[PDB]
């Protein structure tokens, strides 16, 4: 059915035409990256459903169909710069076929403390450094007694 | 060491080593401010890199009153820009100019004997604000060098050649009035260019008095032969069968030369 | 008392972790001087300053091709000591996973030596099925490699509801897998013109050399340890030992494949006969207690405090044991003063003593044949140095 | 015809370097580059079989056996007086006289011959090899099993 | 000038396309890690489906993964190997005993992290790490390959 | 196979565009689909003799 | 124009030995129970560009203490002999075609030759001499299977000779065995399995790497074509992909030979069986 | 080649043909049936291509100068290779037969040929010749 | 098969033994002489015409036109068990406070010595830690950590793929591992409610 895979392939690559998908330069880079491509194109266009929507914009995918291990699939929002650090973890356990567990038919309890997940800074100079490193904001003498001044 | 479209010798040499001393008196806890340059360095020279590299130097000075400076001479190493472009110009290349007579004379010196000195400089106090040259235990003439090298390399074939300034100078001329417009290409000896025409015609040595490695405490090894040497010697493996050499008859082993009798 | 003189004949064969020096007349091998310690990472004496449980990852990393098999017998030489008896349940599930634990290092070896004589699919076909085993295990102590799994006096933790289904199901096709995998080399002429003949060895020169495990039963030779001296529950087990009589690397191939028939037996009558019941020796004073225990006990909290810090203190004493390993027969030397850290343990490693063999086997031999002593001879330098 | 000429020049060029240099290796490529452009010249010839059997025997067959004996015997011997102790003169002045200026040439009193472009059939040279010559394929039979014979029975053991 | 510009920027982006996608390593079965690195490369994960080789040479090898423990005996030889590199390379460290010696940091004959001895570009952690872990560490290798312009320096020097 | 069979169809592709254009390549450069035929002396003194001969019609063609 | 026609045969042979390999990948992968590359391009249709562009960018090393020239000119002479094999494949007309590829054949043994002595390496030195001896051996064998097949090739004319296009449009049912044996000397030919134990080219790098694979491939795509034109009976793509796909499907199932295996092979089962089909086709065209 | 003679051009006499050859198209239905001639051009756009690719990457790759860098990481090849030479050449003698219809006699001579060779051939083998064993 | 036949036997010892000794007859195991012309052909069938190489020729063929295991990662995991040890983490209490009491049992438990502590009394009074730091570097994820601790605050979380670009990225304190903690929380307590019947 072209018309229910053109349907299902709008309705993955998030875009509202078929003019826009192709002009669009997540298309082009479709060209280049055979991974992204074979997402777009082809887990996703076969028989299954959605399964869920997290506040990242990543879509879930499952189908019982396939054979194990290769049941559940994700596409990430992020079509330049995909990452799977973003996918919370809530999403995390269903993802590694750890649980059979997900937002969509499981609420979990959420702490007023918890951190929400995005993507890794890991190769910038904005990422975690330790308290003795030169680019923390106060260095750090780790002296354990005071230095008497005059 | 060469002319950019994108960056002068003034750009290098002057501005910005001012203004990193005015940064370096601004912020106030700086203790010592050690800049290079070369021992050819002089205000009245032909050659522009080393009139700004003098300037620079001056005007570094005026800007920190207690930041050292050194002059050191030719630096020999691994990846130096002294030996290689002599090899590249030796070897891989039909024939070698020479300017003029080539008798002018310099003191090379070990990269080695530079970072022990940096470290000698920031041991000594009294260093701050003056001026050293660094340059090797012996006084060599370019021709001298070139023989030198040859005997390393065990060349058999002498294809330097004596020119005059002028010739040379009209030999670089083409590719130095197109050095700017131009955003610099690769493998391009420094030796191609006027200013070294200029420097070949003078000597460059430590001057009479100047503040050195003795003053340091430090003996400068030999750079003729050495430990510096073997690196170069890989250009020829250190010399097990290299070349049709007999002249190296002198270290061959005995039986060998009772083999050829000699 | 030695000069040099002739030079003549020079060889390096590989820094990369085992460096070869041979000697050859021409083509033919004429001698053969390995040299080894590439890994020696000195656990040994890196043993003396752990504990007992502390040092239980130290045997992990010996063997990382078999692990539980390498923390067995570790395990037990401390227990004997101990004077502690082990649980059914708990030895069922031991001699198990220990077979499943040579089931993978024998795909592994015999992958490895296929792909260094020439054949990559099978390489590529039971790494799949080595996965499964690692998603097992993986399943049961939450590490791929390194499970940690074994204690003194039984196991970490009980194995998971739903576990011997996939177990079943996986040994359902483990045998069409097999079948798949010898057709690729038992049928060719070239594979048996490349392993045939080459690297024969006799029973006599075998225990001269203290051959162990697969070798030594292809040499006409009825040993096997588990049937022999056996521990745990594999004196239950019913199974047959493979023969072979030329000590050939064919004849290895097919002693280790009958091998692994032989462990899928034992896999199959281990499914069938799981005991109800405790796992974990009942001495809290050498094995931990439950956490909820711990939690809601004085008693308890006080054993996991002290445990968990200091460890049981084994009496003086000294005690040697072996466990039939894949790769032949790997054993611990235990030294005792008394105290909460071995004083002395001493390994015994299988490939190392078969290592040994290298410079008369490859004797009469081609270069193409040394590539085949080694795989053949199926040696891991994590145990060869320690 | 230029290079046509040129590439006829080139086989007594090559001819002289085969001597000329110390390196067998080099000795061996200038042989081989010589036994190539030989058998492209006589190819302006027209004869296209026997410039391919050329090449392949010696090529194939002859040149892979020198260098394989050059590689198992020779140790760089270059300046074990391969370069120090120099060349005969009268060896090069007697070459000089035998061939720059050929007081004693093939033709003799002839000064000017002219090459003509040839037409191979390897029907005829069959033809003549074996109805013509064939005792003389014989014999070459014969010599092959000499030289296979005395070959296997003066391998050193 | 902005064309050339921007001519520069898309001949750098095909230069780390290229460069990334194409990085064949070599291999050091040093210990457990090569395990999980061999496991890798098997069907479930297929390191060669991104275009990762490994070969027999350092001559043909763009980066080093250390998969296992590094020895002092055992230092000299991989310096070895890595100064065999061509340039551009690059290095990626897997396992804790690569990483910082890990389980054997206070013994007497291992070398603390091969930082000591190579520059490292890629911190994979692990005792072992996973085969995805593996995988997730050598994607963010080409991500860092991908911010990296060369010819953009270049026209500006 | 599904991921070799793009390959595998390319390949073919590849041969059969480079084997077409060769094709009409040399038929424009010789002008007759046999020019690869075993010639013996016989056949190229025909060649010769009518090369010739379209050259001296061509040398007569420019003399009325 | 000839230079035109030249650089038109060339072109296919890139792209394509490029994507042989990437195929060969990926065939091996799918009868190993894995996809294979997929990741770097459209279904990895990208794969062997990247590594190309890749061993282009990447630092070519030179050793200090041999001669760098033969060094060199080793994997130039095996690319210009391929080159040259493929001109003589589809820009010839010569009598002895087959004999002329023949012998051009043969003069790929020195590109190995030439590396093994160039670097300083004892392996090298051994499995250069290997790989050499094998294909000098198997080439007598090869030309043996020719001279049988020369023994009915004949065009209109009624002159016994080598060309190309007067093949028969037919296979030749009567030459299976001749047809097996040659395609199990084509295999040796090109190092591939059951005779993969030589690798020669251990210490080049780069291009120089890349144009022994380019040379070793199109030496594989030529004996193809030969194997095609000679038993298939006639030359086209279709013949060359399946030809291909069935030397992958034989890396893929089988080890390699042992060294004086395959020499005791070659010197007492094939050359003599080859010599006794061509005295009986001889005796039989008669 | 140009022709330097009217009899090479069949006696056809003007200055049109003799240009028209200094600058012919190659053309095997022309004037050079069975040259051989694409080869030497295929030789030097060969040469051409493998020296650029030389080239190229002593361009476009960063260079480092290290010493260890630059290092390195039997009788039967005798008895193979002078067999080969010889059965070589008997190939050669026994091609042109192949290339002709010969006689009755001439296939007995042939055979005559093939059983000297054979002769030789058998008898290296059972004398342990083709052993490969040194 | 398995049966052996002189000539294949990738030695000279035995080839040379067996060319000159019937040895290998009185061995069963080597297939046994054929007796008429029937076996001879079958004999030639078995080594000429290959039959050996063509059966795993066409499982490998067969094998091609099969299906795969491949997955395609990242868009594609594998499968995990809740008893999977991972990164390192610090737990809290549902209020907000600290799980981790400073009992220096970790630290004590540790064989990897990569766990450094240093605690005094809270201005509260609380028993809190002021330096909790572990070495990923040399942290070796055995998770006794997690056996040890009392009160369920050390935890490997299911977190694997957080490999640096540099080593000092990994020198994990307080404050990444509590971070570390609030963002994993909720599945490593799925995992707890799950575990909590086996530990
Ligand atoms: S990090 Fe752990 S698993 Fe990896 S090699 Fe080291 S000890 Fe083995
Ligand atoms: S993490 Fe747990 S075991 Fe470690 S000091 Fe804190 S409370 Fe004690
Ligand atoms: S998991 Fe093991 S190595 Fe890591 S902190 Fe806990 S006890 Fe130490």
């Amino acid at each position: 059915s072209l018309s229910g895979y053109f349907s299902r392939l709008l309705e993955a690559s998030g875009k509202k035409s078929v003019g826009s998908f192709f002009a669009s330069w997540e298309f082009g880079k479709m060209l280049v990256d055979g991974n992204l491509a074979h997402n777009v194109l082809v887990r996703a266009t076969g028989a299954g459903r959605l399964v869920g929507t997290d506040y990242n914009g990543n879509r879930y995918y499952e189908n019982e169909e396939a054979a194990y291990g290769r049941r559940r699939w994700i596409v990430y929002k992020d079509k330049f710069d995909y990452n799977p650090t973003t996918i919370p973890p809530e999403w995390h356990g269903w993802l590694n076929y750890i649980n059979d567990y997900n937002p969509t038919n499981t609420q979990f309890k959420q702490p007023t403390y918890q951190i929400e997940a995005s993507m890794t800074k890991t190769g910038t100079q904005t990422c975690y450094n330790p308290k003795g490193s030169w680019f923390s904001a106060k260095p750090r003498n780790w002296r354990k007694y005071e230095s008497w001044t005059p | 060491r060469l002319q950019t479209k994108n960056w002068s010798f003034e750009d290098v040499h002057v501005d910005f080593p001012k203004r990193l001393a005015k940064l370096a008196a601004e912020t106030g806890q700086v203790q010592r401010l050690i800049h290079f340059s070369d021992m050819g360095a002089d205000e009245n020279h032909k050659s522009l890199r080393m009139r700004t590299k003098a300037v620079g130097d001056k005007e570094v000075l005026d800007a920190f009153p207690d930041a050292t400076i050194v002059r050191p001479g030719d630096i020999v190493g691994i990846e130096d820009h002294f030996y290689n472009y002599l090899i590249y110009q030796l070897t891989l290349t039909v024939f070698a100019p020479v300017v003029e007579s080539g008798s002018n004379k310099i003191q090379p010196t070990y990269v080695l004997d530079v970072a022990d000195a940096v470290a000698a400089l920031l041991r000594k106090p009294d260093t701050a604000g003056k001026t050293l040259y660094l340059g090797g235990p012996e006084v060599l003439t370019m021709r001298e060098v070139y023989d030198l090298l040859l005997k390393t390399l065990r060349i058999y074939r002498d294809d330097t050649v004596h020119l005059p300034a002028w010739a040379v100078k009209a030999m670089y001329k083409p590719f130095d009035s197109v050095r700017r417009m131009l955003p610099g290409l690769p493998m391009t000896s420094p030796l191609a260019t006027e200013d070294y025409v200029e420097e070949m015609l003078r000597d460059k040595v430590v001057p009479a008095g100047a503040l050195g490695y003795a003053d340091l405490g430090i003996v400068p090894q030999k750079v003729t032969d050495g430990l510096a040497i073997e690196p170069v010697r890989h250009a020829r493996v250190g010399g097990y069968r290299w070349g049709d050499m007999s002249a190296v008859a002198k270290d061959i082993p005995e039986s060998v030369r009772k083999y050829y009798n000699i | 008392l030695t000069p040099a003189k002739v030079n003549n004949f020079t060889l390096n064969f590989g820094p990369q972790v085992l460096r070869l020096v041979l000697e050859m007349q021409g083509e033919i091998i004429m001698r053969a001087d390995p040299h080894i310690g590439l890994l020696h990472r000195g656990t040994e004496k890196l043993l003396e300053y752990k504990t007992y449980l502390q040092g239980l990852p130290y045997f992990d990393r010996l063997d990382y091709v078999s692990m539980m098999c390498m923390e067995h017998s570790y395990v037990l030489a401390i227990e004997q000591l101990l004077n502690v008896s082990v649980p059914l349940r708990g030895q069922y599930i031991r001699v198990l996973f220990s077979e499943i634990t040579r089931v993978l290092n024998h795909l592994l070896a015999i992958t490895c030596h296929s792909m260094d004589v020439g054949a990559l699919t099978p390489f590529l076909w039971a790494f799949e099925e080595r996965e499964k085993l690692f998603e097992f295990y993986e399943r049961v102590s939450g590490a791929r490699m390194h499970a940690a799994y074994f204690r003194v006096g039984g196991v970490s933790q009980d194995l998971p509801i739903g576990l011997l289904r996939d177990v079943y199901d996986w040994a359902r096709q483990f045998a069409s897998r097999l079948d798949e995998m010898e057709e690729l080399l038992t049928g060719n002429r070239i594979w048996k013109e490349r392993t045939v003949d080459v690297g024969t060895i006799t029973a006599q020169m075998a225990w001269d050399w203290g051959c162990s495990g697969p070798i030594l039963r292809a040499s006409g030779i009825d040993w096997d340890l588990r049937k022999t001296q056996p521990y745990d529950a594999y004196g239950k087990m019913q199974f047959n030992v493979p023969i072979a009589g030329h000590g050939d690397c064919y004849d290895r191939y097919l002693v280790r494949l009958q091998e692994m028939r032989e462990s899928l037996r034992i896999i199959y009558q281990c499914l069938n006969e799981m005991p109800d019941g405790l796992y974990k020796s009942p001495d809290g004073k050498v094995c931990p207690p439950s956490r909820s225990t711990m939690k809601q006990s004085m008693e308890a909290l006080i054993h996991h405090f002290k445990l968990y810090t200091e460890g049981f203190h084994v009496p003086a004493g000294e005690t040697y044991r072996a466990v039939e390993a894949p790769k032949g027969e790997f054993g611990v030397y235990l030294v005792s003063r008394g105290g909460n850290r071995p004083y002395r343990c001493k390994i015994r490693s299988p490939g190392y003593a078969h290592l040994q063999m290298t410079d008369v086997i490859s004797r009469g031999a081609m270069l193409a044949d040394v590539v085949t002593i080694i795989g053949t001879l199926d040696v891991v330098f994590g145990e060869i140095d320690r | 015809m230029f290079f046509e000429n040129s590439a006829i020049l080139l086989c007594a060029l090559l001819s002289i370097a085969v001597g000329y240099t110390k390196s067998p290796f080099m000795s061996l490529m200038y042989s081989v580059m010589l036994f190539i452009n030989s058998s492209f010249v006589l190819m302006m010839l027209g004869f296209e079989f026997l410039a391919l059997v050329n090449l392949l025997v010696y090529v194939g067959a002859l040149a892979v056996l020198f260098l394989f004996v050059i590689m198992l015997l020779e140790i760089p011997a270059t300046e074990l007086r391969a370069y120090s102790r120099g060349w005969s003169t009268l060896g090069i002045f007697v070459f000089i006289i035998n061939g720059v200026f050929q007081i004693t040439p093939s033709m003799g009193p002839r000064g000017i011959i002219t090459g003509l472009p040839g037409a191979e059939s390897i029907t005829n040279l069959g033809h003549a090899l074996y109805l013509y010559f064939a005792d003389l394929l014989i014999l070459n039979s014969l010599v092959l099993t000499v030289a296979l014979f005395g070959r296997f029975a003066i391998a050193p053991v | 000038a902005k064309g050339l510009e921007f001519v520069v920027s898309k001949v750098d982006n095909v230069v780390n396309w290229a460069r990334a996608g194409s990085i064949w390593p070599m291999t050091f079965g040093l210990a457990c890690c090569a395990v999980e690195m061999m496991h890798a490369g098997a069907s479930r994960y297929d390191l060669d489906r991104y275009g990762i080789i490994f070969r027999p040479s350092p001559r043909q090898s763009d980066a080093m993964i250390v998969a296992g423990t590094l020895t002092n005996k055992m230092a000299p030889a991989l310096r070895k190997v890595y100064d065999q590199m061509p340039e551009p390379k690059w290095v990626v460290s897997m396992g804790s005993c690569a990483n910082g010696g890990g389980y054997y940091h206070y013994s007497y004959a291992v070398v603390r992290g091969c930082d000591r001895v190579v520059p490292v570009d890629v911190y994979v952690p692990g005792c072992p790490p996973t085969a995805e872990g593996l995988l997730y560490g050598l994607l963010q290798l080409q991500k860092k390959i991908y911010r990296s312009k060369t010819t953009q320096i270049w026209y500006k020097k | 196979g599904w991921n070799a069979l793009p390959s595998l169809v390319i390949i073919t592709g590849i041969w059969t565009a480079g084997l077409f254009a060769l094709d009409k390549v040399q038929m424009f450069r010789e002008n007759k689909p046999a020019w690869a035929n075993n010639k013996d002396g016989w056949q190229k003194a025909l060649y010769r003799r009518d090369w010739y001969l379209q050259r001296e019609e061509e040398t007569l063609a420019m003399a009325k | 124009m000839i230079v035109a026609s030249i650089l038109i045969l060339i072109v296919p042979v890139l792209l394509s030995v490029a994507m042989f390999t990437l195929a060969e990948r990926t065939v091996m992968a799918s009868m190993q129970r894995r996809f294979g590359p997929q990741v770097s391009g459209i279904s990895g249709l990208l794969q062997p560009f990247w590594d190309g562009l890749k061993l282009g960018v990447k630092e070519p090393v030179l050793p200090d203490s041999s001669s760098a020239g033969a060094f060199a000119a080793s994997p130039m002479i095996s690319f210009v002999l391929s080159q040259v094999a493929w001109v003589g494949i589809c820009i010839s007309d010569a009598s002895f075609q087959g004999l002329v590829i023949m012998a051009i054949s043969s003069l790929a043994v020195y590109g190995v030759m030439l590396a093994g002595w160039a670097s300083n390496s004892k392996y090298a030195f051994l499995g250069c001499l290997r790989s050499v001896a094998l294909m000098v051996s198997y080439e007598l064998s090869l030309g043996a299977a020719l001279l049988s097949i020369g023994l009915f090739v004949t065009d209109g004319t009624g002159m016994k000779c080598l060309n190309f296009a007067e093949m028969p449009t037919t296979p030749q049912y009567a030459m299976l065995p001749l047809c097996l044996i040659f395609l199990v000397c084509i295999l040796a030919e090109t190092k591939r399995d059951p005779f993969d134990l030589p690798g020669y080219n251990v210490e080049y790098s780069s291009l120089g790497f890349a144009l022994f694979f380019i040379a070793e491939y199109a030496n594989m795509a030529v004996m193809s074509a030969i194997a095609s034109i000679y038993f298939l009976g006639g030359f086209s793509a279709l013949k060359i992909t399946a030809l291909f796909f069935a030397f992958v499907w034989t890396r893929g199932t089988l080890p390699r030979y042992r060294y004086d295996q395959f020499m005791r092979l070659g010197w007492k089962a094939f050359l003599p069986l080859t010599l006794a089909f061509f005295a009986l086709h001889a005796s039989v065209a008669i | 080649y140009n022709a330097w003679s009217p009899a090479q051009r069949y006696f056809v006499e003007g200055d049109h043909v003799v240009t028209a050859e200094a600058s012919r198209t190659f053309q095997f239905t022309g004037l050079d049936s069975g040259s051989f001639y694409p080869y030497v051009i295929a030789t030097v756009i060969a040469t051409a291509i493998s020296t650029v690719f030389i080239v190229a990457p002593l361009v476009i790759a960063p260079s480092r100068v290290d010493l260890d860098k630059s290092s390195a990481y039997s009788v039967s090849f005798y008895l193979v290779s002078i067999m080969y030479l010889l059965f070589d050449i008997e190939i050669a003698y026994l091609f042109p037969y192949a290339m002709t219809h010969a006689s009755l006699p001439m296939y007995w001579t042939m055979n005559l040929f093939l059983a000297i060779l054979v002769a030789g051939f058998a008898y290296e083998w059972g004398m342990g010749a083709l052993e490969w064993r040194e | 098969g398995t049966e052996r036949r002189p000539g294949e036997s990738g030695a000279w010892k035995q080839i040379e033994r067996q060319r000159y000794a019937s040895d290998w007859e009185n061995d069963p195991t080597f297939k046994r002489t054929p007796k008429n012309l029937a076996e001879v052909l079958d004999d030639s069938a078995s080594m000429l015409l290959l039959t050996d190489v063509w059966r795993g020729m066409a499982y490998t063929l067969g094998a091609f036109f099969d299906k795969k295991v491949t997955i395609m990662y990242p868009f594609e995991k594998g499968q995990l068990s809740p008893r999977f040890r991972g990164e390192h983490a610090l737990r809290r209490y549902p209020t907000g406070e600290e799980r981790c009491i400073a009992c220096k049992l970790c630290e004590a438990i540790c064989p990897a010595q990569a766990i450094t502590i240093e605690a005094e009394e809270r201005e509260d009074g609380s028993r809190r830690t002021t330096r909790y730091d572990i070495d990923m570097t040399k942290c070796i994820y055995c998770g006794f950590c997690q056996e040890a601790c009392p009160v369920d605050a050390i935890v490997e979380g299911p977190n694997f793929e957080f490999s640096t670009e540099t080593r000092e990225e990994l020198l994990y304190d307080k404050q990444k591992l509590l971070e570390n903690g609030d963002k994993w929380e909720t599945e490593i307590a799925t995992n707890l409610r799950t575990e909590s019947l086996y530990r």
